[PDB]
């Protein structure tokens, strides 16, 4: 019922903007809110009345309004920035409205290359008949990444499972996973995950004899 | 710009009310003076009359919502939530408080959640001061520490305004209007 | 000290009900407009409804036939009962206070509840399995192998230990369960005398599980 740009971005120091479309129903009678969000976090209001901010807001976030459009401006941007922002608005059904947010990425930083650390399996999964490789990767930006495992320098990705985010380190992490029988494990002489970041790949092994 | 003020589509808040430089237009005040739209329309230091024959530094026109009751508070020397912490006349003020129903305009079913106006303050107003912070209000003797517990409230409220009310209840608009002279009361020449 | 813990979530049959609450307790409850909002994981927060400091209920037009919000201001609780559970209906469902006072019911006011997650799917709750990942430092960890759904607590010596910690985020197999693993960093020469423990709770499965890590 409310639109937002689903991305922004912005290099630190700069200004970045948001938009807000509405309807006659909401933003053109009624103010508008914006809230930022951090990562699965409960969300935090910043903006109330179009352009008035709840105490311990910055005064570089900067609410507008005019007709059924609205806009969110953050001056000076800071890596703590990079957020989810939704804008609200009720509407005169008797509703209340989230846009449908737009994540705000910080653009300025240094790449980094990946940490990779594989676990054998645990001779305790072994006993429970299962096999799982466990291959970690951290510290690296940006944040795509390939990653390629390799039974006896052969190519496998029959039980491969994998994912991407960023973490406390505004460094990315992601987690691998290799899913093997014991007979697989045993049979074979090396496994190795090999993980390509800008380029350069880097890759760990593990064998059976260790 | 008398456009721009009675027939905004769109009033302010009365603890964030609205400004305008007049000062310099050309302004029959006796027009409005007869409207009889106007369900209020007193003048201070200065009669209807003569109104135009004052002399000045500068004029201003304030603006904001106010729910029915409430009007009479917008005058020199009064008392209560609205002359205490939100629009503050001074004792020795020349000009006009303009005063309507705007039932209208300003309600809706439901309840309109908009108009606003500050419900606690630590000191009461300065006259035509300002104030539109919303720090925690301490209204007990344990400090809130930057939270909103038990005695801590966010120091503003909403009227709410529906069609139904009573009419004591309904929404007002306002404009006060204000003559300066270099931060004094003006004059007739 | 102002609180708003919730529960009632976890996995539901589709088209089957389910009972919300979210406890408050370091302010005045019974002054104050309560509003739900859920959010679909990866997705924009959605509002669901609000009731007023008593009796004036409003709902999104999603839910509108489905969802009833309650109040107990004697017991300082809020409550939402879900009916006809569809699978799209899956989400973090947030408590949240309104701004201010009485009328001033919206916009909602960054005081919110913790989140619990609810499931609609046929899906059975599974427990984890617990694998110790055994090790100028050393890496050693826990597999936390097999469960459904999330999520999983994590910690290490009971929470004593947090340098170098770092639990990723879950994977999920084609199975339909997670799979999460959690590592922790450690000089190498700290093997011979101190111990890690890592400490595995699944709510949604009740189950508590400790794994100590050794050297091989």
């Amino acid at each position: 019922v409310l639109t937002q740009p689903p991305s922004a971005s912005g290099t630190p120091g700069q200004r970045v903007t948001i938009s807000c479309s509405g309807s006659s129903s909401n933003i053109g009678s009624n103010t508008v809110n914006w809230y930022q969000q951090l990562p699965g976090t409960a969300p935090k209001l910043l903006i109330f009345s179009n352009n008035q901010r709840p105490s311990g807001v910055p005064d570089r976030f900067s609410g507008s309004k005019s007709g059924t459009s609205a806009s969110l401006a953050i001056s000076g941007l800071q890596s703590e920035d990079e957020a989810d922002y939704y804008c609200a608005a009720w509407d005169d059904s008797l509703k209340g409205v989230f846009g449908g947010g737009t994540k705000l990425t910080v653009l300025g930083q240094p790449k980094a290359a990946p940490s990779v650390t594989l676990f054998p399996p645990s001779s305790e999964e072994l006993q429970a008949n299962k096999a799982t490789l466990v291959c970690l990767i951290s510290d690296f930006y940006p944040g795509a990444v390939t990653v390629a495992w390799k039974a006896d320098s052969s190519p496998v990705k029959a039980g491969v499972e994998t994912t991407t985010p960023s973490k406390q380190s505004n460094k990315y992490a992601a987690s691998s996973y290799l899913s093997l029988t014991p007979e697989q494990w045993k049979s074979h002489r090396s496994y190795s995950c090999q993980v390509t970041h800008e380029g350069s790949t880097v890759e760990k092994t593990v064998a059976p004899t260790e | 710009p008398f456009g721009e003020v009675f027939n905004a589509t769109r009033f302010a808040s009365v603890y964030a009310w609205n400004r305008k430089r007049i000062s310099n237009c050309v302004a029959d005040y006796s027009v409005l003076y007869n409207s009889a739209s106007f369900s209020t329309f007193k003048c201070y230091g200065v009669s209807p009359t003569k109104l135009n024959d004052l002399c000045f530094t500068n004029v201003y026109a304030d603006s904001f919502v106010i729910r029915g009751d409430e009007v009479r508070q917008i005058a020199p020397g009064q008392t209560g939530k609205i002359a205490d912490y939100n629009y503050k006349l001074p004792d020795d003020f020349t000009g006009c408080v303009i005063a309507w129903n705007s039932n209208n305009l300003d309600s809706k079913v439901g309840g309109n959640y908009n108009y606003l106006y500050r419900l606690f303050r630590k000191s009461n107003l300065k006259p035509f001061e300002r104030d539109i912070s919303t720090e925690i209000y301490q209204a007990g003797s344990t400090p809130c520490n930057g939270v909103e517990g038990f005695n801590c409230y966010f120091p503003l409220q909403s009227y709410g305004f529906q069609p139904t009310n009573g009419v004591g209840y309904q929404p007002y608009r306002v404009v006060v209007l204000s003559f300066e002279l270099l931060h004094a009361p003006a004059t007739v020449c | 000290q102002v609180q708003l813990v919730e529960s009632g979530g976890g996995v539901v049959q589709p088209g089957r009900s389910l009972r919300l609450s979210c406890a408050a307790s370091g302010f005045t409850f019974s002054s104050y407009a309560m509003h739900w909002v859920r959010q679909a994981p990866g997705k924009g927060l959605e509002w669901v409804a609000l009731i007023s400091y008593d009796g004036s209920n409003k709902y999104a037009d999603s839910v509108k036939g489905r969802f009833t919000i309650s109040r107990d201001n004697s017991k300082n609780t809020l409550y939402l009962q879900m009916n006809s559970l569809r699978a799209e209906d899956t989400a973090v469902y947030y408590c949240a206070r309104g701004l201010g006072l009485r009328f001033l019911e919206w916009p909602i006011s960054s005081y919110w509840g913790q989140g619990t997650l609810v499931t609609v799917s046929s899906a059975s709750t599974k427990g984890p399995s617990v694998f110790p990942l055994a090790p100028g430092t050393a890496a050693l960890g826990c597999l936390v192998k097999d469960y459904f759904p999330e999520p999983v607590t994590v910690s290490w010596n009971s929470g004593a230990l947090t340098s170098g910690v770092h639990t990723f985020p879950a994977v999920l197999q084609s199975s339909g369960l997670y799979s999460l693993s959690s590592v922790v960093t450690v000089p190498s020469s700290s093997l011979g005398t101190q111990t890690y423990i890592c400490n595995v709770n699944h709510k949604p499965s009740n189950t508590k599980v400790d794994k100590r890590v050794e050297p091989k």
